[PDB]
C-alpha cells in the first residue's frame, strides 16, 4: 500500500505523551483497586 | 562462454528436495523418539515391577509413620 | 502426587493409568510430528525468492493429504478404544465403597457389611503438621485394601463435584440423583491424592481426596475401629 | 504441451508485428508468473517488441526481471545476458548492471 | 509523481517483482526536453547516451528491481523495541510483587520443604521416574 | 447527508489528536477500570 | 370498504424529505416521543434499580 | 445527524463500525478479567478472596471474550463491513433489523454487569450448569441476569445470521454463483447457520434453567425427576458448534490475509476450501458429548464421540495445508497482517492438536476439567480467533478510515503479544497433565513454577493490549491517508477507495454470464 | 396414502372450501360433540404429599406465593393438601 | 537519504536487549519470589515425624 | 372480484420493474448481461448512468475467481487477466 | 440514484427502541421474579408493543405505499421468513428433547414409571383431539384464503380467513380451559414441567399466529393485498403450518405416547 | 459374601437402577412372604445387595416415604 505523508505528523515526543497517557490510562486506576485491595478485605 | 544452466521449474524441484528431506527427518525422529521417551518409559516400569515386593514397600512406608491405618 | 517443575503425568498406580501413560506418549509423538511438520514447511514457504504465482492444480494433493490423515487418525483411535473397552471389562469387585461429594468435603460410605461412614475434610494450612502438604491433606483418609479390585460409586448430596485420583487414572462425576460408578484397582500401597474436578461453589479449591492403600488385614482391623 | 512447445507459443506471442503496448505488458507480467526462469529466445523476441513499440525502458526493466526470476541462482542470469549480446548489440539495450540501476 | 486521493478508481503506478510493467508510467507530464528524449527514442538507442538511456527509464519506472527489493534495518527496531516493552512488563510484576501480594504460605520454608521432601520419599511420591525413582535408598542421597 | 471521507465515517472526532487521545482513554480505560472496581464494590460489601 | 390505496401512496410518496416513520403525519411524532419517552425513561429507571439491587437491604 | 446516523443506522458500514467499537471496548474488560484470574492464580494462597468471588471473574471472562469481543467483531464487524462489498452487493437485505442486531448488544452486556454487581455474581463457569446455577447454591439474581444476558445476545446472533444467509444467497450480481463468491463471505455464511441452528437450543435450555430458578419446574432437578445432565447436553449441543462459530469467521480472514501477501490472485484449492468449512460445519454439530465424557455415559457412546470429534482434522487439515499451498511460490510481503496470519497457522494447529488429544474419552478421564482443556481452547482462541481478529484489524484498519498504520510499531506489537501469549499458556499443558484441576483460586505447592510463568506471560500480553490502543491512536493522530492498494482486481472490497463512499454499488457492478 | 376422496384436476378455491365445509368442520363439529359428553367432573383423588408433585424451591411471584397460575381449588391440592 | 532505522536501529536494539535482561534478572532474583523449583539434587531431606 | 391487479395498484420501484420487463428491458440490473464475443470490433457493452462502471470479469466458466476493475467511459478496456473487451456505454434510465 | 432492485431504508429508531424494550423486558422479569415488583416489566411489554407496531406499519408503508418490495426484495423476505421458522422449529426441538429424556428414563423420584406415580395425564380423545381437529381444520380453511386471494376473490379471502382466526381463537379458549381444569400443575414434577411448558410456548406461538393472521385480516379489509402480492400474508400461512405442525408432534408425543 | 456382584442387567457406569431396582426387590420380597405368612429371611440377599451399593441418604428418605406413605414405587 501508498499512502501520503502524515498531514498531522506526530512527532517522537508526541508519541512518547500519547504512549505514556495510554499506559496510564491502564495502569493507574487497577493500580489504585490492587494496592488497597487489604483495605477492602478487612471492610 | 558459460553453460547453459537448468533454467525451468526451479521451485518445483527445489520443493520436492526438501518434503523428501522433512519425510527423512520425520522418521528419523519418530526413531530417537521411541528410543528416548517410549521404550524408556515401558522399561521404567517393566523394571520396576519385575521383582516388586508390595509388602515390603508396605512395611518401609509404615516404619517411616505415614499411615493412618498402620502404625 | 504432583512434585514439583512437573512436566508430564503423575507415575502411574495402576495398570490402566500406565496403559494411558504409553497412549499418551504414541499420541504426544504424532501431535510434536504434525506440528514441527507444518512449522518446518511454513518455514520453507517463506524463505525463498523463486516463484510461481499462477493458477495451481489441487486434485492430487489433496488425496495425499485428506488420506495421511485419515490413516494417522485411524493409528491413534485404535488404541485409543482398545483402551476405552478395557476399561468397561466386567471385573468382579471385592469391596464397593460409596462416596458423597459435599460443599466441601466428601463422605465415604463402606456398607457392604457394617454401617461405617465419616466425612472428610482438608487440613487447614494453620493445622498442618511438618512435612504435611498444602491443601491436600484430609483429617480422615480413604483407607482401602492394596492389589484389590474395590468398586467405587460416586454421587452427591448438593451441586456438582467431581471425584478423581490422578495417579490411578481416576475421575466420576459426582452428580445428585445419580449413582456413577468406576473401579479401583492399586498395585502399590501408599498415599494417592486428588482433587474435587467440578466447579461447585466458595471452597471448590480445597475439598481433596487422599487414599491410603494398606494390606487387607490392616484395612480390616481399621474397619472396625472405624465404627 | 512439451517445454518446445511452451517456449514457441510465447516467441510467436512477442513476434506479432503490430504487437501492442498492452500486450506487451500483459505478455510480461504473465510470463513472470511461472516456475521458470524464461528462454533467451523469449526475451529476445519481447525484447524486438519493445523496439517496435519505441520503448527503450521496458526492455531494460525485462533484463531486471530475468535476473530476479532466477531467485539464488545466480549462474542463471549472466548466461542469458551472454546469449541476448547480439540482440542487446544490435538494438543498443544497455543491460541493468551499465545503467548503474542494479545498485541500491 | 502526484498521486491523488480522488484518483482511485483510475489505473496506478506500482514497483512489484511480479508485476514488473505497470499499468501507466511512472512519469506523464513531459517537459521540453523530456518530449525531445522520447522523440529521440524512436531512433537507435545506440545513439541515446547512458545519461538519456537512465532518464527514460526513471520517466517509465520509479524504482528499479534492486531499489524496490532493499533490504531495510527495520529488524533492529522491533526486536530491540519488543525487548523494551517485554522488559517493561517486568517492571509491572515488580509492582505487584512489592505493593500487591503478601507474603506466601509458611509451607515454603526451608525446613518445611526440607520435611515435605522427606515425607514425600517415606511415602515413595513417583517412585518410577517422577520423584523417588530419583532418590537413592541405599546410598541415602539424591541419584547422581 | 452525511459527511464523507477519511476521519468523518465515524462517531468520534479526530480534529485534535489530545482531545482524541482524552476521548480514546476514557473509552478503553473505563473498559478495562470496570472489573477491577466490581471486585472493588463485591469486596466493601460483604 | 372502498380501496383507498391511491390516496395512501401519494401521501406516503410526497416529496418531502419525511422519513417513512414520520411520514403520516403529526401523529406520527406523538407515537415517536411517547415511544422513546418511556424507553429512555425506563432505561433510566433500570439502571436506578440496579444501584439499588447493587447493595444489601 | 448524530443521532439519525448512529443511533438509527440503516448502513453496513456504519452497523459494522458500531460493533468493532463495541468489541474493542469489551476486549479491554475481558483482558482485565483475566489478568485478575492470572494474578489470583500468580503466587500461591489467596489473593482476592474464596472461588466464589474468583469464579465470577471466571465466568464473566469467558462471557465477555466470547459473546461480547469475538462474535462483534468477527461476524457483526467484519462480516458487515466486508460481506456486502465483496459481493458488490449495496446494503444488507434487512438494513434496519441488522441495526437491532447491533443495539442489543449493549443492553446484554448491562445485564451480565449488573449480574456481577449484584448479590454474590454468578461463580458459575460459563457453561452456567446446575444445580451450582439453581436458586439453592445461586439463590438472588445474578444467574438469571445472566440467562437474560444470553437471551439477547442470543437474539441479536440468530437475527444477524438470517440477515447474512439472506443478503449472501440472494444479493450476489445475477452472474455470480456461489462458488464465484470469495472464502470470507462462505465462512459468514456457514458461521451464520450454525448460529441459526445452535443457539435456539441454548435458548431452550437456559429458559428451562430460569423456570426450574423461578417458577418451580424441575426440568434438572431430580426431586420432580429432573436430570442436570439433560441440561449439559443441551448447553453442549450449542457449545460445540460455537466454538465452530468463534474460528470460522477467522479461517476465511486468513485465507484473505494469506492470499493477499503471498502476492496472489486467488487461496489454493477454492472449492476443497469450501468443502472442508461445509464439512467442519456440519461435523461440528454431532460431536457435542465429548464435553460430557466423565459424567458416566455407556461405553459405546464414548466410543462413537471419541470417533466423530476426530474426523474433523481431515477437513480442518485441507485448509491447514491450503494455506501452506498458497504461500507457495508467492511473492511474499512480510506485512503485520502477514506475521499475525502465519503465527495463526502454526499457533491454531498446535491447540487443534491438543484436541485431539482430548477426542480420546480414555485419556480425557485424567485431562477433564484440568488446565489442559484450558491450554487447549486458548491456543485456538488466544492464538487462533484472536491472531486472525488481530491480523483482519491491521489489513482492512486502512480500508475503514483512510489511514494507514505504522507497520514498524504494529510488528512490535505482534511481537510482544506473540510471547506474551506462548509464555501464558504453553505451561499450562504441564500443569494439567500434572492434575490442576479448572475454575481454582489456588493450588497445591508443587504447581507453583509453571503458575508463576503463566501469570508472568499474562501480564506481557497486558503490555501489547495497551501498546495496541496507542498504535491505533497514533495512525488517527497522524492521518497518513491511503492512496495506492495494490491487487484490487481480486479483492473487491479495496476497490470503491479508502474509506468508501457511505453508498457503494448504487450502480450494481457488471458481471456476463456468457 | 391418498385418502378416499376425489378431485385433484385443479386445486383452486372452490375446491379448498368444498374441503372445509365438506370435511374439515364437519369434523370439528364431531369431535366437539364427542367432548361436550365426555367432559362433567372426573372425581378429583386423594391427596397424597408426594416429594416429586407440587415443588416449591421458591415462592411463585404472584398471589400468596404458593399457588400456581391457573390454580382450580377443585382439583389442584396445594403441598398440604386440598383447599378448604 | 538514511531512514529512521538506520540512524536508531543499532541502539533501539542494544539498549532494548541490555535493559530486558536487566530487569527481568533483577525480578526473577532479587524481589522474594518463589519459584519452587524440584527439590531433587537441591535439598537435603529432614525427620518430619 | 374485489381484489386489485399489479396493474392497477403496484407504485414506485414495483411498477418500474414489473413495466420495464413488459417492453423486455432490465433498467435495474435484475438479469445478468450475456457476453458477446469480447474482441476489439465486438466489445462486451456495458450500460452506465456515469462516466465508470466496476466489471468482474468470470474469464473461463466455473472460474472461482472473479476479476474486478473500472470501466471508464472512452476507448475499450481489457479484462487484465484474459483481455477479454469491454465498452462503457453511458448514460440515462 | 440506484439502478439496482434492492431497498435502501430510511435512518429508523425502532431497532434502538426495540433493543432497550427487551432491555426493560427482561430487567422487568428480574424485578418481579426478586423484588416484588412489576413496574420495569409492564414499561417493557408496552414498549415493546409499540416498537413492533410501528415498524410493521412502516414495512407497510414502503410497500403497499411506496413500492419498494420489487421481486428481488421479496424473495429476501421469503428466506427470512423461512429462517425464521427453522430457527424457531430448533427452540422448540430443545423442549421435545428435554420431554423425551425424561418420559424414556423416568427416575426413582417419580416412581421409575412414566407418566410418574400420582400424574393422572389428560384422555388425547378428549379435548386434545378436538384441538387437533381445529388446527389441522384451520389448515384447511387458510388455504382456501389463500387461493381465494390469487383468484382475485376478496369476499371469500375474508371469509375463509375470518374462519382461520375463529379456529385459532377456539384452540386458544379450549386450551386456556384445559389448563384450568388440569389436575396436575406446572409445579408437578418434570411431567408438568414439560407438560406446561412446552404446550405454553405453543401456546404463545398460536396467540402471535393468530395476531399475525388478524393483521392481514384488516389489511385485507383495507385492499393492500393484490392477486399475486401477498407476501404479508404467505408469511403468515407459512407460521400458521408451523404452529399445526408443532401441535401434532405435541399431540403424539406428550399427550398420546407420553400418557 | 463380600460386595454385590457383577448384576448383567445394569451393566454400565450409570448404576442408579441397581440400587433402585434391589431396594423395590426387598421391599416386594418382605411384603409378599408377609402376606402368604412365610419367611421373611428369604428376601435377605436383595437387602445385602442394596446395602451394599444405595447411598445411606437414599435407603433413609425411602424408609421415610414408605413410612409416611408417600413413597412412588410399587411395593
Ligand atoms: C515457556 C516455558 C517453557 C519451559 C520448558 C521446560 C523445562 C525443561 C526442564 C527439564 C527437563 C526434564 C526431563 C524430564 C522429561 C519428562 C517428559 C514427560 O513426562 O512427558 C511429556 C511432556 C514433554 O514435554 C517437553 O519435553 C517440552 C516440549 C517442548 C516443545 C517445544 C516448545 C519449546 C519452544 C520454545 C520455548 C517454549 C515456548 C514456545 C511455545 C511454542 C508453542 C508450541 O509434556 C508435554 O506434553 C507438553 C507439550 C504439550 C503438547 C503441545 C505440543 C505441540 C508443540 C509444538 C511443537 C513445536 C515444534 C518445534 C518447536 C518450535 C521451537 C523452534
Ligand atoms: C475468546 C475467548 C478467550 C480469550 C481470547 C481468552 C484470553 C485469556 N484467558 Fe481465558 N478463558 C476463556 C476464553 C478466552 N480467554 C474461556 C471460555 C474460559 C473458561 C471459562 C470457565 O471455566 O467457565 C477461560 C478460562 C481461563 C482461565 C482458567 C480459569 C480457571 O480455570 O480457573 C485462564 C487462566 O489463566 C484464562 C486466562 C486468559 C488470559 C491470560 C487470556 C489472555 O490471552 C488475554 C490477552 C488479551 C487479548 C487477547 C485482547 C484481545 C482483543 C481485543 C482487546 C480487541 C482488540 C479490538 C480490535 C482490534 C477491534 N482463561
Ligand atoms: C475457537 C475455539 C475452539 C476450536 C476451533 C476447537 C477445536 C477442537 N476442540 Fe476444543 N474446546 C474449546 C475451543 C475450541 N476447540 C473450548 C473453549 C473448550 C472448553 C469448553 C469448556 O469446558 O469450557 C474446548 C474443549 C474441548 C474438549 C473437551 C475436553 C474436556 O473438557 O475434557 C474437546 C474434546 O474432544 C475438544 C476437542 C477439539 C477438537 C478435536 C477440535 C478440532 O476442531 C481441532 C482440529 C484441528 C487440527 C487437528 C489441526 C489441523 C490439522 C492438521 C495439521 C491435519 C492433520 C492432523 C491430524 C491427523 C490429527 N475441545
Ligand atoms: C393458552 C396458553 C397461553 C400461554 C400464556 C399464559 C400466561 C402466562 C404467560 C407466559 C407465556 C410464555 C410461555 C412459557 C413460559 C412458562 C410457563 C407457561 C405455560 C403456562 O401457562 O402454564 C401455567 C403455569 O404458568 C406459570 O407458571 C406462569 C408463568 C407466567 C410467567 C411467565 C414466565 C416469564 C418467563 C418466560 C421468559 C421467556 C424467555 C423466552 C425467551 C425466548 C427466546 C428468546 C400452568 O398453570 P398451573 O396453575 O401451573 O397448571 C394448571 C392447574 N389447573
Ligand atoms: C493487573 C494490572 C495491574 C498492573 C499493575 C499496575 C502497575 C502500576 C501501578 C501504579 O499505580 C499506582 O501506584 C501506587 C504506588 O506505586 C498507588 O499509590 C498509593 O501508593 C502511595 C505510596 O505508598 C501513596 O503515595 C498514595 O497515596 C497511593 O494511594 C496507587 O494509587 C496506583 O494508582
Ligand atoms: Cu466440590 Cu468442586
Ligand atoms: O468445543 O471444542
Ligand atoms: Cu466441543
Ligand atoms: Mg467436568
Ligand atoms: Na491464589
Ligand atoms: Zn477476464
Amino acid at each position: 500500500i501508498t499512502a501520503k505523508p502524515a498531514k498531522t505528523p506526530t512527532s517522537p515526543k508526541e508519541q512518547a505523551i500519547g504512549l505514556s497517557v495510554t499506559f496510564l490510562s491502564f495502569l493507574l486506576p487497577a493500580g489504585w483497586v490492587l494496592y488497597h485491595l487489604d483495605n477492602y478485605k478487612k471492610s | 562462454a558459460l553453460a547453459k544452466p537448468q533454467m525451468r521449474g526451479l521451485l518445483a524441484r527445489r520443493l520436492r528436495f526438501h518434503i523428501v528431506g522433512a519425510f527423512m527427518v520425520s522418521l528419523g525422529f519418530a526413531t530417537f523418539y521411541k528410543f528416548a521417551v517410549a521404550e524408556k518409559r515401558k522399561k521404567a516400569y517393566a523394571d520396576f515391577y519385575r521383582n516388586y515386593d508390595s509388602m515390603k514397600d508396605f512395611e518401609e512406608m509404615r516404619k517411616a509413620g505415614i499411615f493412618q491405618s498402620a502404625k | 502426587m504432583a512434585y514439583p517443575m512437573q512436566l508430564g503425568f503423575q507415575d502411574a498406580t495402576s495398570p490402566i493409568m500406565e496403559e494411558l501413560l504409553h497412549f499418551h506418549d504414541h499420541t504426544l509423538m504424532i501431535v510434536f510430528l504434525i506440528s514441527s511438520l507444518v512449522l518446518y514447511i511454513i518455514s520453507l514457504m517463506l524463505t525463498t525468492k523463486l516463484t510461481h504465482t499462477s493458477t495451481m492444480d489441487a486434485q492430487e494433493v489433496e488425496t495425499i493429504w485428506t488420506i495421511l490423515p485419515a490413516i494417522i487418525l485411524i493409528l491413534i483411535a485404535l488404541p485409543s478404544l482398545r483402551i476405552l473397552y478395557m476399561m468397561d471389562e466386567i471385573n468382579n469387585p471385592s469391596l464397593t465403597v460409596k462416596t458423597m461429594g459435599h460443599q466441601w468435603y466428601w463422605s465415604y460410605e463402606y456398607t457392604d457389611y457394617e454401617d461405617l461412614s465419616f466425612d472428610s475434610y482438608m487440613i487447614p494450612t494453620s493445622e498442618l503438621k511438618p512435612g504435611e502438604l498444602r491443601l491436600l491433606e484430609v483429617d480422615n483418609r480413604v483407607v482401602l485394601p492394596m492389589e484389590m479390585t474395590i468398586r467405587m460409586l460416586v454421587s452427591s448430596e448438593d451441586v456438582l463435584h467431581s471425584w478423581a485420583v490422578p495417579s490411578l487414572g481416576l475421575k466420576t462425576d459426582a452428580i445428585p440423583g445419580r449413582l456413577n460408578q468406576t473401579t479401583l484397582m492399586s498395585s502399590r500401597p501408599g498415599l494417592y491424592y486428588g482433587q474435587c474436578s467440578e466447579i461447585c461453589g466458595s471452597n471448590h479449591s480445597f475439598m481433596p481426596i487422599v487414599l491410603e492403600l494398606v494390606p487387607l488385614k490392616y484395612f480390616e482391623k481399621w474397619s472396625a475401629s472405624m465404627l | 504441451e512439451t517445454d518446445e512447445e511452451f517456449d514457441a507459443r510465447w516467441v510467436t506471442y512477442f513476434n506479432k508485428p503490430d504487437i501492442d503496448a498492452w500486450e506487451l505488458r500483459k505478455g510480461m507480467n504473465t510470463l513472470v508468473g511461472y516456475d521458470l526462469v524464461p528462454e533467451p529466445k523469449i526475451i529476445d523476441a519481447a525484447l524486438r517488441a519493445c523496439r517496435r513499440l519505441n520503448d527503450f525502458a521496458s526492455a531494460v526493466r525485462i533484463l531486471e526481471v530475468v535476473k530476479d526470476k532466477a531467485g539464488p541462482h545466480k549462474e542463471i542470469y549472466p548466461y542469458v545476458i551472454q546469449e541476448l549480446r547480439p540482440t542487446l548489440n544490435e538494438l543498443g539495450i544497455s543491460t541493468p548492471e551499465e545503467l548503474g540501476l542494479d545498485k541500491v | 509523481s502526484v498521486v491523488k486521493s480522488e484518483d482511485y478508481a483510475l489505473p496506478s503506478y506500482v514497483d512489484r517483482r511480479d508485476y514488473p510493467l505497470p499499468d501507466v508510467a511512472h512519469v506523464k507530464n513531459l517537459s521540453a526536453s523530456q518530449k525531445a528524449l522520447k522523440e529521440k527514442e524512436k531512433a537507435s538507442w545506440s545513439s541515446l547516451s547512458i545519461d538519456e538511456k537512465v532518464e527514460l527509464y526513471r520517466l517509465k519506472f520509479k524504482e528499479s528491481f534492486a531499489e524496490m527489493n532493499r533490504s531495510t534495518n527495520e529488524w533492529k527496531t522491533v526486536v530491540g523495541a519488543a525487548m523494551f516493552f517485554i522488559g517493561f512488563t517486568a517492571l509491572l510484576l515488580i509492582w505487584e510483587k512489592h505493593y500487591v501480594y503478601g507474603p506466601i504460605p509458611h509451607t515454603f520454608e526451608e525446613e518445611w520443604v526440607a520435611k515435605q521432601t522427606k515425607r514425600m520419599l517415606d511415602m515413595k511420591v513417583a517412585p518410577i521416574q517422577g520423584f523417588s525413582a530419583k532418590w537413592d535408598y541405599d546410598k541415602n542421597e539424591w541419584k547422581k | 447527508h452525511y459527511e464523507e471521507g477519511p476521519g468523518k465515517n465515524i462517531p468520534f472526532s479526530v480534529e485534535n489528536k489530545w482531545r482524541l487521545l482524552a476521548m480514546m482513554t476514557l473509552f478503553f480505560g473505563s473498559g478495562f477500570a470496570a472489573p477491577f472496581f466490581i471486585v472493588r464494590h463485591q469486596l466493601l460489601k460483604k | 370498504f372502498e380501496n383507498r390505496v391511491a390516496e395512501k401512496q401519494k401521501l406516503f410518496q410526497e416529496d418531502n424529505g419525511l422519513p417513512v416513520h414520520l411520514k403520516g403525519g403529526a401523529t406520527d411524532n406523538i407515537l415517536y416521543r411517547v415511544t422513546m419517552t418511556l424507553c429512555l425513561g425506563g432505561t433510566l429507571y433500570s439502571l436506578y434499580c440496579l444501584g439499588w439491587a447493587s447493595f444489601p437491604h | 445527524m448524530f443521532i439519525n446516523r448512529w443511533l438509527f443506522s440503516t448502513n453496513h458500514k456504519d452497523i459494522g463500525t458500531l460493533y468493532l467499537l463495541f468489541g474493542a471496548w469489551a476486549g479491554m474488560v475481558g483482558t482485565a478479567l483475566s489478568l485478575l484470574i492470572r494474578a489470583e492464580l500468580g503466587q500461591p494462597g489467596t489473593l482476592l478472596g474464596d472461588d466464589q468471588i474468583y469464579n465470577v471473574v471466571v465466568t464473566a471472562h469467558a462471557f465477555v471474550m466470547i459473546f461480547f469481543m469475538v462474535m462483534p467483531i468477527m461476524i457483526g464487524g467484519f462480516g458487515n463491513w466486508l460481506v456486502p462489498l465483496m459481493i458488490g452487493a449495496p446494503d444488507m437485505a434487512f438494513p434496519r433489523m441488522n441495526n437491532m442486531s447491533f443495539w442489543l448488544l449493549p443492553p446484554s452486556f448491562l445485564l451480565l454487569l449488573a449480574s456481577s454487581m449484584v448479590e454474590a455474581g454468578a461463580g458459575t463457569g460459563w457453561t452456567v450448569y446446575p444445580p451450582l446455577a439453581g436458586n439453592l447454591a445461586h439463590a438472588g439474581a445474578s444467574v438469571d441476569l445472566t440467562i437474560f444476558s444470553l437471551h439477547l445476545a442470543g437474539v441479536s446472533s440468530i437475527l444477524g445470521a438470517i440477515n447474512f444467509i439472506t443478503t449472501i444467497i440472494n444479493m450476489k450480481p445475477p452472474a455470480m454463483s456461489q462458488y464465484q463468491t470469495p472464502l470470507f463471505v462462505w465462512s459468514v455464511m456457514i458461521t451464520a447457520v450454525l448460529l441459526l441452528l445452535s443457539l435456539p437450543v441454548l435458548a431452550a435450555g437456559i429458559t428451562m434453567l430460569l423456570t426450574d430458578r423461578n417458577l418451580n419446574t424441575t426440568f434438572f432437578d431430580p426431586a420432580g425427576g429432573g436430570d442436570p445432565i439433560l441440561y449439559q447436553h443441551l448447553f453442549w449441543f450449542f457449545g460445540h458448534p460455537e466454538v465452530y462459530i468463534l474460528i470460522l469467521p477467522g479461517f476465511g480472514m486468513i485465507s484473505h490475509i494469506v492470499t493477499y501477501y503471498s502476492g496472489k490472485k486467488e487461496p489454493f484449492g477454492y472449492m476443497g476450501m469450501v468443502w472442508a468449512m461445509m464439512s467442519i460445519g456440519f461435523l461440528g454439530f454431532i460431536v457435542w458429548a465429548h464435553h460430557m465424557f466423565t459424567v458416566g455415559m455407556d461405553v459405546d457412546t464414548r466410543a462413537y464421540f471419541t470417533s466423530a470429534t476426530m474426523i474433523i482434522a481431515i477437513p480442518t487439515g485441507v485448509k491447514v495445508f491450503s494455506w501452506l499451498a498458497t504461500l507457495h511460490g508467492g511473492n511474499i510481503k512480510w506485512s503485520p497482517a502477514m506475521m499475525w496470519a502465519l503465527g495463526f497457522i502454526f499457533l491454531f494447529t498446535v491447540g487443534g492438536l491438543t484436541g485431539i488429544v482430548l477426542a480420546n474419552s480414555s485419556l480425557d478421564i485424567v485431562l477433564h476439567d484440568t488446565y489442559y482443556v484450558v491450554a487447549h481452547f486458548h491456543y485456538v482462541l488466544s492464538m487462533g480467533a484472536v491472531f486472525a481478529i488481530m491480523g483482519g484489524f491491521v489489513h482492512w484498519f486502512p480500508l475503514f478510515s483512510g489511514y494507514t498504520l505504522n507497520d514498524t510499531w504494529a510488528k512490535i506489537h505482534f511481537a510482544i503479544m506473540f510471547v506474551g501469549v506462548n509464555m501464558t499458556f504453553f505451561p499450562q499443558h504441564f500443569l494439567g497433565l500434572s492434575g490442576m484441576p479448572r475454575r481454582y483460586s489456588d493450588y497445591p505447592d508443587a504447581y507453583t513454577m509453571w503458575n508463576t510463568i503463566s501469570s508472568m506471560g499474562s501480564f506481557i500480553s497486558l503490555t501489547a493490549v495497551m501498546l495496541m490502543v496507542f498504535i491505533i491512536w497514533e495512525a488517527f493522530a497522524s492521518k497518513r491517508e491511503v492512496l495506492t492498494v495494490d491487487l484490487t482486481t481480486t479483492n473487491l472490497e479495496w476497490l470503491n477507495g479508502c474509506p468508501p463512499p457511505y453508498h457503494t454499488f448504487e450502480e450494481p457492478t457488471y458481471v456476463n454470464l456468457k | 396414502a391418498s385418502a378416499a376422496k376425489g378431485d385433484h384436476g385443479g386445486t383452486g378455491a372452490r375446491t379448498w372450501r368444498f374441503l372445509t365445509f365438506g370435511l374439515a368442520l364437519p369434523s370439528v363439529a364431531l369431535c366437539t360433540l364427542n367432548s361436550w359428553l365426555h367432559s362433567g367432573h372426573r372425581e378429583r383423588p386423594a391427596f397424597i404429599p408426594y416429594h416429586h408433585l407440587r415443588i416449591r424451591t421458591k415462592p411463585f411471584s404472584w398471589g400468596d406465593g404458593n399457588h400456581t397460575f391457573f390454580h382450580n381449588p377443585r382439583v389442584n391440592p396445594l403441598p398440604t393438601g386440598y383447599e378448604k | 537519504a538514511p531512514d529512521f532505522h538506520d540512524k536508531y536501529g543499532n541502539a533501539v536494539l542494544a539498549s532494548g536487549a541490555t535493559f530486558c535482561v536487566a530487569v527481568w534478572v533483577y525480578m526473577a532474583t532479587q524481589i522474594g519470589i518463589e519459584w519452587n523449583p524440584s527439590p531433587v539434587g537441591r535439598v537435603t531431606p529432614k525427620e518430619w515425624r | 372480484g374485489g381484489v386489485p391487479t399489479d396493474e392497477e395498484q403496484a407504485t414506485g420501484l414495483e411498477r418500474e420493474v414489473m413495466l420495464a420487463a413488459r417492453k423486455g428491458q432490465d433498467p435495474y440490473n435484475i438479469l445478468a448481461p450475456k457476453a458477446t464475443s469480447g474482441t476489439k470490433e465486438d466489445p462486451n457493452l456495458v450500460p452506465s448512468i456515469t462516466n465508470k462502471r466496476i466489471v468482474g470479469c468470470i474469464c473461463e466458466e466455473d472460474n472461482s475467481t472473479v476479476i474486478w476493475f473500472w470501466l471508464h467511459k472512452g476507448e475499450a478496456q481489457r479484462c487484465p487477466s484474459c483481455g477479454t473487451h469491454y465498452k462503457l456505454v453511458p448514460h440515462q434510465l | 440514484h440506484q439502478t439496482h432492485a434492492y431497498h435502501m431504508v430510511n435512518p429508523s429508531p425502532w431497532p434502538l427502541t426495540g433493543a432497550l424494550s427487551a432491555l426493560l423486558m427482561t430487567s422487568g422479569l428480574t424485578m418481579w421474579f426478586h423484588f416484588n415488583s412489576m413496574t420495569l416489566l409492564m414499561i417493557g411489554l408496552t414498549t415493546n408493543m409499540l416498537t413492533m407496531y410501528q415498524w410493521w406499519r412502516d414495512v407497510i408503508r414502503e410497500s403497499t405505499f411506496q413500492g419498494h418490495h420489487t421481486p428481488a426484495v421479496q424473495k429476501g423476505l421469503r428466506y427470512g421468513m423461512i429462517l425464521f421458522i427453522i430457527s424457531e422449529v430448533l427452540f422448540f426441538t430443545g423442549f421435545f428433547w428435554a420431554f423425551y429424556h425424561s418420559s424414556l428414563a423416568p427416575t426413582p423420584e417419580l416412581g421409575g414409571c412414566w407418566p410418574p406415580t400420582g400424574i393422572h395425564p389428560l384422555n388425547p380423545l378428549e379435548v386434545p383431539l378436538l384441538n387437533t381437529s381445529v388446527l389441522l381444520a384451520s389448515g384447511v380453511s387458510i388455504t382456501w384464503a389463500h387461493h381465494s386471494l390469487m383468484e382475485g376473490d376478496r369476499k371469500h379471502m375474508l371469509q375463509a380467513l375470518f374462519i382461520t382466526i375463529t379456529l385459532g381463537v377456539y384452540f386458544t379458549l379450549l386450551q386456556a380451559s384445559e389448563y384450568y381444569e388440569a389436575p396436575f400443575t406446572i409445579s408437578d414434577g418434570v411431567y408438568g414441567s414439560t407438560f406446561f411448558v412446552a404446550t405454553g410456548f405453543h401456546g404463545l406461538h398460536v396467540i402471535i399466529g393468530s395476531t399475525f393472521l388478524i393483521v392481514c385480516f384488516f389489511r385485507q379489509l383495507k385492499f393492500h393485498f393484490t392477486s399475486n402480492h401477498h407476501f404479508g400474508f404467505e408469511a403468515a400461512a407459512w407460521y400458521w403450518h408451523f404452529v399445526d405442525v408443532v401441535w401434532l408432534f405435541l399431540y403424539v408425543s406428550i399427550y398420546w405416547w407420553g400418557s | 459374601y463380600q460386595t454385590a456382584p457383577f448384576d448383567s442387567r445394569f451393566p454400565n457406569q450409570n448404576q442408579t437402577r441397581n440400587c433402585w431396582q434391589n431396594y423395590l426387590d426387598f421391599h416386594r420380597c418382605e411384603k409378599a412372604m408377609t402376606a402368604k405368612g412365610g419367611d421373611v429371611s428369604v428376601c435377605e440377599w436383595y437387602r445385602r445387595v442394596y446395602k451394599s451399593l444405595c447411598p445411606i441418604s437414599w435407603v433413609s428418605t425411602w424408609d421415610d416415604r414408605r413410612a409416611e406413605g408417600t413413597f412412588p414405587g410399587k411395593i
